[PDB]
């Protein structure tokens, strides 16, 4: 294996922004949003994020 | 934590109470209610969570099942001297 190139360095790029809505989603009841098996919703966007 | 209560919310009973999350049927009457001449409603269970309501004080609105299956509704909160208010 002469290729040895590795990884080194992931970005995190979370453009989710909480409690917002986009206009293409229409949602229902039972739309459980977990993300990442976390869904403080409750929490507020900060804590959230 | 003045930079955390703000973002404070609806809690859940698992959390800050397991033993009232595991309550069920028990032999006690709903608290804000007694007539000995009518049958007594048993408390038959209590909601998940509870909601944070914000002011100066954060008062909790607590649901509650009775034995019927009738809801009633509470606030729960504390620095208080409700005897006066039983008086009056
Ligand atoms: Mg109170």
């Amino acid at each position: 294996m002469k290729d040895r190139m590795k990884t080194v360095s992931v970005a995190l790029v979370l453009c989710l922004n909480v409690g917002v809505d986009p206009p293409d989603v229409v949602k229902t009841t039972p739309c459980a949003r977990l993300e990442c098996w976390i869904d403080p919703l409750s929490m507020g966007p900060q804590k959230a994020l | 934590i003045s930079k955390q209560l703000p973002q404070l919310t609806s809690l859940e009973l698992q959390y800050v109470s397991p033993k009232l999350l595991m309550c069920r049927d028990l032999e006690l009457a709903v608290p804000g209610t007694y007539d000995p001449n009518q049958p007594i409603i048993r408390i038959q269970s209590i909601a998940p969570s509870l909601q944070v309501i914000t002011s100066k004080q954060r008062p909790r609105k607590l649901t509650l099942m009775g034995s019927n299956g009738h809801e009633f509704v509470f606030l729960l909160k504390g620095h208080e001297d409700l005897r006066q208010d039983e008086r009056v």
